[PDB]
């Protein structure tokens, strides 16, 4: 099937079982997924929550978000948005496309996301999250975080970098969306470049006059989407 | 991206569906759960995701049917008086009163 | 060898080729559609090697 | 292609068809690059 | 309208006389067009006429 | 067309086949199907297709 | 050196209200690094 065994974005495979090839009679469809080349699977997302540790969380859940991992589906991440009464970042992982509830292993990322903060503030929930072909972006209640990368496993634990947004407090990050074009880049042609847009609902304060930013592939420089009554950018 | 299916969720619990590039749509049904979301896998099957509920559908076909979770295909008709009227051998008008 | 098959209008029959002695006779069969009749049904040509 | 340069998508839509069919839209992609199998070899003739 | 001559050309299709002394070298015209180094960026094809 | 705002001289197709098909009053029968009654128009063209 | 002092709530974006800079006033760095007493003047 495959002769290369690095870490890269490789598509899934569609499997057809038949009783004969040319005279196709009893067709049955299915999926086959590679494990050793999938980017996201090689890292540990965080501390594993056990059973009956997620059951008490249920009367606190407020909304559900999912990812898709554009090149190969069925390896989605499911994120919980929760009430401000409870605390923690709660993400489950699938590898079989949510066919059984027993397989969605639940993690928690509170330690990793509190590391680059210098102090715990109040309590945080995941607002939105996307999974690009080589990066993971999470807009949580306390700001925006970008994973370092997925193709170079070094510590078996995701290292998040906190994006900077001057003048942005908690009541802005709870109203903000991430937009991304779901396109698969399997063999990685040179012209293919990925973008991510973030949009807030703000008042155009003194510190920042924009409400809409976008960034290229290593999500480090976030530049405003509008340059030099005034309309609002719903989506760029 | 398989089967080119698109599904919108609208408050009051309704679910609208279409294919990509078509200029018409349909109403798959209704769903009144408090917190839920819809997911499409690689083969095209649709799953309802809820805390402690990952449902896939009662009736499953070989291909990726997108209406398995809902019970019966709903009646799209309203409540009015229809007056029918012939115009040809195989064509007919209906007036809503 | 070659055979021709026309199915019913709405049914979907699946043909099959079998060998009495598979220990000493192997085959490969290809079923391809060619033409379409006046009424609307489609002729199928299946060739066995 | 036209000349020396990307990618594009070709969409085939059956506008008349119903929304309960399994396959309606077909989306090939055409890339103005070379595949990973496009190589050139030189047989030495010795074997 | 000029093909009314009473002497037989070796080939039909009077555009053969047009595209005969230049048709040996279509590839160079194509190379000059593809890398946009020629004329007004105009590629005059040989089989379009 | 004498209509106010569009008083103008226009040329227009006259679909004779469509008019002939839209000529409605034709012999029919009250045929019994599905333990009910339907209006089935008698076939006048001797052939089905050409 | 020049010091600048504010009166803030220690928000999410910024945790300091006391900065200072050298003769080229381009890099303004906080005066105190890692209940919390407020610094009136540094
Ligand atoms: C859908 O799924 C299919 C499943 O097959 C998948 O096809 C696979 O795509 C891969 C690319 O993503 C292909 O990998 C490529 O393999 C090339 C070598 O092919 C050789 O073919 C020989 C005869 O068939 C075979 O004997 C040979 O055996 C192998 O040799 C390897 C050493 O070359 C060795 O490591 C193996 O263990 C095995 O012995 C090969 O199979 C490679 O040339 C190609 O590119 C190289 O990649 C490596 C790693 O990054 C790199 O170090 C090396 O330099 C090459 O990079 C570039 O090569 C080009 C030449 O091609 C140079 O010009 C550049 O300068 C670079 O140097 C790559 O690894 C794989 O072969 C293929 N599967 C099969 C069965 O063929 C599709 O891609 C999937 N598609 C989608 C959209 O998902
Ligand atoms: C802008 O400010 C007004 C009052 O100052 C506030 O009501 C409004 O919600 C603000 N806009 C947004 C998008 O929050
Ligand atoms: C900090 O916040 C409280 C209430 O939110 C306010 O009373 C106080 O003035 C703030 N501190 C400063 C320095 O403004």
């Amino acid at each position: 099937i495959t002769v290369n065994t690095d870490i890269a974005a490789v598509e899934q495979w569609m499997i057809k079982i038949t009783m004969h090839e040319g005279l196709n009679i009893y067709d049955t469809e299915g999926t086959l997924l590679d494990l050793v080349r999938e980017p996201i699977l090689q890292w540990n997302l965080g501390r594993v929550l056990t059973e009956m540790e997620v059951r008490d969380l249920y009367p606190e859940v407020n909304d559900i978000k999912v990812t898709k991992s554009p090149c190969a589906n069925d390896v989605a991440l499911i994120g919980f948005m929760m009430k401000p009464s409870s605390n923690g970042v709660f993400i489950g992982k699938t590898i079989s496309g949510f066919w059984t509830y027993k397989e969605c292993i639940w993690h928690d990322l509170t330690e990793i996301i509190y590391a680059e903060l210098k102090d715990e503030h109040q309590g945080l929930t995941v607002i939105d999250l996307v999974l690009t072909n080589h990066f993971l972006v999470i807009l949580t209640s306390l700001g925006l975080y970008v994973s370092s990368d997925l193709r170079y496993p070094t510590t078996s634990q995701i290292k998040l970098s906190r994006a900077e947004f001057c003048g942005f407090e908690r009541v802005d990050y709870i109203r903000g969306n991430l937009w991304y074009n779901e396109k698969c880049f399997a063999n990685r042609e040179s012209f293919e470049v990925d973008y991510v847009t973030i949009t807030f609902n703000r008042n155009r304060t003194l510190s920042e006059s924009s409400s809409c930013f976008f960034s290229k592939e290593p999500f480090l420089h976030w530049l405003p989407c509008v340059f030099s009554s005034i309309p609002r950018v719903i989506t760029f | 991206f398989y089967t080119s299916d698109i599904v919108f969720i609208v408050e009051d619990g309704r679910i609208l569906t279409t294919k990509a590039g078509l200029t018409t749509y349909s109403e798959l049904g209704i769903l009144k759960d408090a917190i839920f979301t819809l997911y499409y896998d690689q083969l095209g099957y649709i799953h309802k995701l809820t805390p402690e509920n990952f449902d896939a559908g009662s009736k499953l076909l070989g291909h990726g049917n997108s209406g398995s979770i809902f019970g019966k295909r709903p009646d799209l008709g309203f409540e009015a008086i229809l007056v029918p009227q012939y115009i040809s051998t195989n064509e007919m008008y209906f007036f809503a009163h | 060898l070659s055979a021709l098959m026309i199915p019913r209008k709405g049914e979907n029959p699946t043909p099959l080729v079998m060998v009495s002695n598979p220990h000493a006779l192997g085959f490969k069969a290809n079923l391809n559609e060619f033409g379409n009749t006046f009424d609307g049904n489609s002729k199928y040509k299946l060739d066995i090697e | 292609g036209r000349f020396f340069q990307g990618s594009t998508s070709i969409a085939l839509v059956l506008w008349e068809g119903s929304s309960k069919c399994y396959a309606i839209t077909l989306l090939p992609t055409i890339k103005s690059s070379c595949s990973y199998l496009r190589t050139m070899h030189h047989t030495p003739g010795r074997h | 309208s000029k093909y009314d001559k009473p002497y037989a050309d070796p080939v039909h299709d009077p555009t053969w006389r047009w595209w005969q002394h230049k048709t040996k070298d279509k590839d160079y015209f194509f190379y000059l067009f593809s890398n946009r180094l020629a004329a007004e960026g105009i590629y005059i094809n040989m089989n379009a006429y | 067309l004498f209509d106010v705002g569009k008083e103008r001289l226009v040329k227009r197709l006259l679909p004779v086949g469509t008019l002939m098909e839209y000529n409605l009053p034709k012999p029919f029968t009250v045929v019994n199907q599905g333990n009910y009654q339907a209006i089935s128009f008698t076939h006048t063209c001797p052939f089905k297709e050409i």
